[PDB]
């Protein structure tokens, strides 16, 4: 799985949630909508299939 | 609604329809009953 990390900038999560194209958005331990509120010491985006 | 969006409608759910369409307490006692109806379109 490829990691790609995410750090120093600023992430607009939102246009990722209210974007259809997207089946299953599930968040663990946070609320999508709350996303935008919070600031986050390191993110880490892993990608597959 | 929607076929997928009827999980949507339960308490403590995240999505369109729960947020913006029809919310649940999250204290909700009460049923919820669905039936695909598949027969009665931009109204």
């Amino acid at each position: 799985w490829n990691r790609k990390r995410i750090s120093n900038c600023v992430a607009d999560y939102s246009v990722l949630y209210n974007s259809a194209s997207f089946s299953t958005f599930k968040c663990y331990g946070v609320s999508p909508t709350k996303l935008n509120d919070l600031c986050f010491t390191n993110v880490y985006a892993d990608s597959f299939v | 609604i929607r076929g997928d969006e009827v999980r949507q409608i339960a308490p403590g759910q995240t999505g369109k329809i729960a947020d913006y369409n029809y919310k649940l307490p999250c204290d909700f006692t009460g049923c919820v009953i669905a039936w695909n109806s598949n027969n009665l379109n931009y109204n």
